[PDB]
Parts: structure tokens; sequence; C-alpha cells
RNA sequence: GGGGACGGGUGAAACAGGAUGAUCCCGCCGAGACCGCCGGCCGCGCAGGCGCCUGCCAAGACCGCCUCUGUCAAUCAAGGGCGAAGGCCGGGGGCUAGAAGGCGAUCAGACACCACCGUAUUCCCGGCCGUAAACGGUGCCGCCCCGCGGCCGGCGCGCGCGUCCCGCCGGCCGCCCAGGGAAACCGGGAGGCUCCGGGCUCUGGGGGGAGUAUGGCCGCAAGGCUGAAACUUGAAGGCAUUGACGGAGGGGUACCACCAGACGUGGAGUCUGCGGCUCAAUCUGACUCAACGCGCGCACCUCACCAGGCCCGGACGCGCGGAGGACCGACAGCCGGGCGCGCUUUCGCGAUCGCGCGGGUGGUGGUGCAUGGCCGCUCCCAGCCCGUGGCGCGAGCCGUCUGCUCCAUUGCGACAACGAGCGAGACCCCGGCCGCGGGCGCCGCGGGACGGCCCGCGGCAGCGGGAGGACGGCGGGGCGAUAGCAGGUCUGUGAUGCCCUCAGACGCCCUGGGCCGCACGCGCGCUACACUGGCGGGGCCAGCCGGCGCCCGCCAGGACGCGCGGAGCCCCCGCCGUGGCCGGGACCGCGGGCUGGAACGCCCCCGCGCACCAGGAAUGUCUUGUAGGCGCCCGCCCCCACCGCG
């Protein structure tokens, strides 16, 4: 979805928050969008957009955090979009740190 | 000390100029 | 900005102070701005004091102390760690610490 | 040696705030049994549950003197 | 006078000094400066300034007062005097430092800093000069203005009474509530001011040009004081706040640091990579950590490079051509390593198409400094944020703390902060131990260990010790924040922008060669230098996880089979006996084999027995099943490990 809106010439931060909101609506604790490439300039900069908490370390990253890289070939060269969604709660395993406490 | 060094440079130009006016009186 | 009210010197009700020289640098420094730490030490090191004290054939003579006022220029003082560059908060402290 | 982390620490107080009589001053197994009562205190992993209990045992020991 | 070899100097030095005896020590002596330590949030002076001892002279502020006068006052162009240092003039003086000068070391060059010698000067008297960051960067006189201090000089009060105490006046000051200010800050003002008016003088009006030009005045001069314009320009500047740096101060921490030890390397031979060298080509990246057994085995392929030689496998689309004939094939001989490649020849062949134009597809081609992706590194670290409040006019800070604890931003404690998050940890993997269920094969799920307990020392987090227990205080790994960086890779890819080479090709194949060439210098290794060892036989033994039989062969291996099996070190006994020796196996002369299409690759066997007798300046890695020692397996592979991963 991000790859389509980027080839549709949408301002990148507008689209990135649109993808973030489509995972924010879905109940993900956070979503991290990284767009890297020659974004309008010869120099390459990576525009990281993030909303809500995401986790990056240990085994719960393999389970709770999903990731997706697409090599969208923009005209100037090739950009790379990486969408990552963090779903804290799934039907099976639960966070090995989160202590509920009654 | 660029201000003190500018004044000295100004002075060594004004003394030269004062000498040149004295040649023609 | 003005770093210190004192201006780095203790001059009060005066326009001129007697010049002194850094013991290390030899820079002329007005008496008010000099670091001025007085030291009273012992003529020989403590490590040699025991052996010298045993050596003396006199009945009760202690190793006689050496008194010198070391006066240092600002640069000589910061390089030789006599005084330290402090934060704007601790710069005000005046009591001798440690 | 082993320094308790904020999860292993805040939860221990929350357990001694809610429960007083159930845990005892030098009773790791009892402190591990109270902290293991399913929904009343839920700590995934015995390693975290054991560590919580040890800090509860230390906190319970502290409160009994004063 | 003494006594004896160097002394100075420095960051290290070097030029000077010293048997003409220096330095050093003492006894003296001359000269000229200088007034130490006491010496200050001391004091005095109009400022500049002021510090030996005595004597003298004139003054000065402060204070006290029921003394005198009676506004005699405040500030001030013009005008007068004073005015650090340096300088100048006419004399004196000449010790010390020391602008200039010269010099030794530097460094590319320093002529500079640093060392040495040194003239003016420094110092005195008589004049000049008239400048200083001449500062509190704050004119002067006057008023009210909030506490808490210190010092200073008078004066008075209390008290038995001491350099006590409380005040008063005057000076020097610190901290500061309001108040102010763009803040810094100031509050004995920079307060009482947009709510703007006590009095007097001075000065400024964006940055430069320029304190220049010119005229004047002044000076012996140097120069002072006064003082433009033409012209140029979008900022210059103030004070704060985040960062980024520092050749700054602290704290902290880590065997990629050290300590205490270990086992090393650097010294030899070789193995492999790197530079250079040499070439037809020696294809290339990578050059501190964070290039260099690195881009997981180069006879061929790989292979990108060289010497040659085929081949369209140029798609689609249009204009023309061609079917009795588009296009390519071919025997034999020549030529050519060889190929119907070409050539002689004369046969085939069947629109899969030719040609012109466009327009492709492919390229281990370039550019990683156009890029995606992925790794390295900072990071074998511990930071990174947010919501609400507090403080700021704000940028913002606080939280996230100069204390303690930790392995850790790991927690405690203090505290305008209070709670959360991410990273840390937890988690995941394997291991030791107990149980359960199963069992072609030990392999599935559950417990267990938590600084729990005990003794100290601690508010504390914890800091040592003691057991009990497979297991003890982060077991041996995976994962890895926020940011990054012109790290590395276009040569891993149907990842890619751009130049796209595009047919006598940089495509794609085949052969031959190189990538392994070697006056040399280096990195990772291996094998050594032996008697804690080599050499013979005798036991025995693993784990990652694991095939063998039989016959022929000294072997290496080969033939023919079947369904299956395992190290060295070490130990035990002989032997050699300090000899470069049976230590060491480098080089080289036969051979016998292997794997392949083909050795140049490897193995084996009989010679041949090099250096090296423990490694210089240096440099590495390491804390218990550890270092080291010893083998084994796999990775890649036709063959082959001195490598890597186990």
């Amino acid at each position: 979805n991000l790859r389509a809106k980027l080839e549709e010439a949408m301002p990148i931060r507008r689209a990135a928050y649109s993808i973030i909101r489509t995972a924010m609506r879905a109940g993900a604790a956070g979503c991290e969008v990284i767009v890297a490439g020659k974004l309008r300039a010869q120099r390459a900069r990576a525009n990281k957009f993030k909303e809500g908490c995401l986790i990056s370390t240990g085994h719960p990253k393999r389970i709770f955090l999903a990731e997706a890289t697409r090599h969208i070939k923009m005209r100037q060269g090739v950009i790379g979009v990486k969408v990552r969604i963090y779903n804290p709660n799934i039907r099976g395993a639960v966070m090995p740190d989160k202590i509920e406490i009654g | 000390m660029r201000a003190k060094w500018a004044k000295k440079r100004m002075r060594k130009l004004k003394r030269k100029r004062r000498h040149m006016k004295a040649r023609s009186k | 900005p003005v770093k210190r009210r004192n201006n780095g010197r203790s001059k009060y009700n005066c326009g001129h102070t007697n010049i002194v020289r850094c013991q290390n640098c030899h820079r002329c420094v007005p008496k008010d701005k000099v670091i001025k730490r007085f030291t009273i030490r012992n003529i020989v090191d403590n490590t040699i004091a025991d052996d010298v004290l045993n050596a003396c054939v006199i009945q009760g003579f202690a190793i006689p102390k050496l008194y010198n006022k070391v006066q240092y220029c600002v640069s000589c003082s910061i390089h030789n760690h006599i005084v330290r560059v402090r934060s704007r908060e601790d710069r005000k402290i005046r009591t001798p610490p440690k | 040696g082993k320094v308790r982390t904020k999860t292993i620490k805040r939860a221990a107080r929350k357990i001694v705030e809610n429960n007083y009589e159930s845990l005892k001053p030098k009773d790791f197994q009892n402190n591990k049994a109270i902290c293991s009562k399913r929904n009343v205190a839920i700590i995934p992993s015995k390693r975290l549950r054991n560590k919580v209990a040890g800090y509860v045992t230390t906190l319970m020991n502290r409160v009994v003197k004063g």
C-alpha cells in the first residue's frame, strides 16, 4: 500500500502517517515506516516516521513485531520502504516481561 | 592583536605620506 | 558577558596592586589575581623522615618545616591543577574544599 | 551481585501492598506460591516469578522489623 | 683559601663556561637596583597611584559638638593644573632583567615561541609627551528605598567588664526579597520609568570607508586633539539555548586496557594473503582500529585478464526483398592448434527470414562519492524518549541528579517533579540435575535457583564471607536502542539511476596462457629449535556425530562386493644419550599411484638432511573445563587445508 501511494507522488510524510494510521486503527501498539533513497535530492537520507511504542530486541521481536521491505524503484534511482507493525497482543504467546498484577 | 596591528600599519602609512608631502613642501 | 563579579581579582577600594611573578611561568601578575596557596611542609619527605630522625645524634630535634607562599599565574595554576575550571553554579563557592 | 530491575521491583511492592498476611518473612517457596496464584498476580516465566518472589521475601523481611 | 671534572641549559637538546682549576663551598669585598614572607573581599589618595629605617614638613577625609558665618551652592563649554607604561630632550648612573641586534635548536620555512649573549630602556634630577581594557567597560550633586552578614575609622549606650554587646555616623564589601532588564544580571541600582518630566554636562544614531583625507591647533619628534566625503554593502552586533567540536577540568569504565600471571609473535624454514617488482596477462576490490587464510579450495570451468578463433541466440514494428527459392547447413582437398572459419568445388536448404530505418534484449563494464538492500564500526556501550505539572518572554530546561550501588540509565537515596515507554534486563538456544510420558535411536513436556537462607557491615540498592544444594551470585551463545558515518559491496541477484558497449562485441561459446609469475618489505599461520623429547612395538580413549567386507598391492591405491562403525595426547616397555644427533624436514634426483578430457594438483616410496640450540626494538590474546597442548569433523572441492567454522 505504501509502495503504491509513493509511486502516486504523494508527499512521503503524509502517506507514512496514513500507513501508520491503518495499523493504528488495526490495534497495533506502534508502526515504524522507514523510507530511504534519493528522496528528491542526489544525497540519500532515511526518513523514519514512527507512532506508538515498538520493540526491537529478544525473541518477542520474532513473534510480536512484523516487518516488510519493498524496493520501490522510483524514477531517480530506487527507494526502499520498510513497514514494521508491533502487535502487543496475539491469541497465543504474551510478552515475557509484562506482569499483569491484581 | 589585529586592531593594534592595524593602527601601527596606519601610522607607517601616514608617516610615509607626511614625508611625501614634505618633498613637494 | 561578565564571568565574575570579582573580575578574577580581589581589588577593592584600589586602582593598582603590587606585581608578583608566577613561580613557574615568570609572568608578572597583579597580587590580587595570583593563586597564592601557602604551604608548610617538612624539610625531608615522610618516607625519609623516619630514617633521618633515627640518624640524628641530638636529643630532641624534629625535621624542621619549610614555609613558602607559592603564588601562581592563572595559566600556571590551571595547567598544574592548583585550581580547576568549575560550573557557573559552583564558581561562587569560596570555602577551601578537600 | 544480582541487582533487581524496575519490573522485578515495582511489582514486588504492588504484591506487598495488595497482600500482607499471605507472604511470610523468610519463606521463598511460600512467597513464590502466593505470587503464583494465576490472575491475582500474573508473571509469565518462572525465572521472572522466582525473581519477584525473592524481592518480595526481602521486602517482607524488611517490613516485619519496622 | 679549599677541593677536584665537568658545569649550564631544556620538552630533549645544542651555542656559549671549565686543568688560564670552572661549577661547588667559604672568607671577604665593590656597585646599582629592589623593599620579601607579613600583605588582605586591609587601608589611603582627585585620579594616575601608594609598602626598608629614622627624622622633619605641610595637608587630607572621617567622627564628636547647645562653636562661627548665613546660602556663601549644583554641574559645567572656554580656560588652568595633574596624569601608568612606553617614548623624547639635557645631564648623572649603569646591578638586574631586557624592545633592536646577534645567535644555538627547531621545523617545508621560520628570521618566531624555548636556550644563550646583549644596545636603547629600567633607575635619578630638570623639562617635554598627554596616551591605556586610564574599567565598576557604569559622569556629578540630591531623595526615598528589605533583610542577613563581614571588614574598616570615629562616637555613644548598656552591663561588672570583655578589643564583650547593642546601636549611630562615614567608607569598603558579599548575599539578596520586591523592583527592573533582551537576557547576562543589577538591587549602597542598572529600583522608585510607556504608569515615560529632581538639576547639570558629555556622547551615540546599521556595517564599513575611517579616526582616514584635508584645514586648524599643539608637540623636539613620535604623534595628540578636532575631523569629513566620494564610495561600498545586508547584515554587523548584544545576551541567552540546543548541538558539534577542543591538542580543557572532573568522574566513571573495559584482559579488543593495565595489574599478577600465562601462552605467544617479532629471530629460521615454509604456508597463505598484502604491497612492490616482473610481465602478453599477472582481473580485481579492501589499506589504522574498523585492509592483509578477507570478497569460504584459481590445472579446465570459475574468470572478470591476455593470445587467438566461432556464433547470432539483434526480439517486436514499418518501407522494400524472397519462395523456384529468404536463410543457413555440407563430403573431399588445400589454409588454419583446430572448425565448411575461410578457400577450391557443387550440392543441399526451405520463410524459423533478409535489408534499410527505428527500437530492443543481454554485459563479473564504470561510478558504493547517484542508490536499494545487507554487513562492519562508534557499540566486548548505555544511552534514547514521552504525558502531565514546575521554572523561563521564548529557543528550552527539569524529569534524564557532579552522592551511592551495578555487569548495566542496574537500582537506591537526595530532590519540581511525578509517572510511563524503548534500549538494558526479561526473552530465545544449548548445558549440568530431578521428575513424568514414550522409546528402530534418548527424546518430548514439567520442575529447579531466588542474592532464598545464615552471619557480619549497611535507611537503602547492596558489600564481603558461611553453608545447603547438579548448579551461586551476568554458565559457553542468539537477539539487539536512539542516532549515525561519504566504512564496505553496482563483481551475489530478473536490486537499480546514469554512460548503456551493442555484431571484426565489453554479449555468448571453444582452445592455449595467466590469476600461483618473483632482487625484495609486511600481516594471519604452520613446523621447529629436542632427554617434560625423537624413535620402535604394547595398551587403550572421544565428541561434532559416525558405514564397511574381501582380495591384490611395501605403500599409495586398484579389482570385486555388501549393509553397515571411532581419534590423538596419554599410558606401558625398550631404545638413542646431549652429538645440529635418531633434534629439524626445508630443498632436490628417481619412481609408483590417484582424480580428470587434460597436471602443472595431490598421495606414496627410496635417496637428499637447509636454516633454526629459544629470538632485537617492539606487539598480541587470555580467568575453569579457561589458556595451552592434542587430534577429529565439516565448509568450499575433479584432486588437494599450513585456512576458516565447529
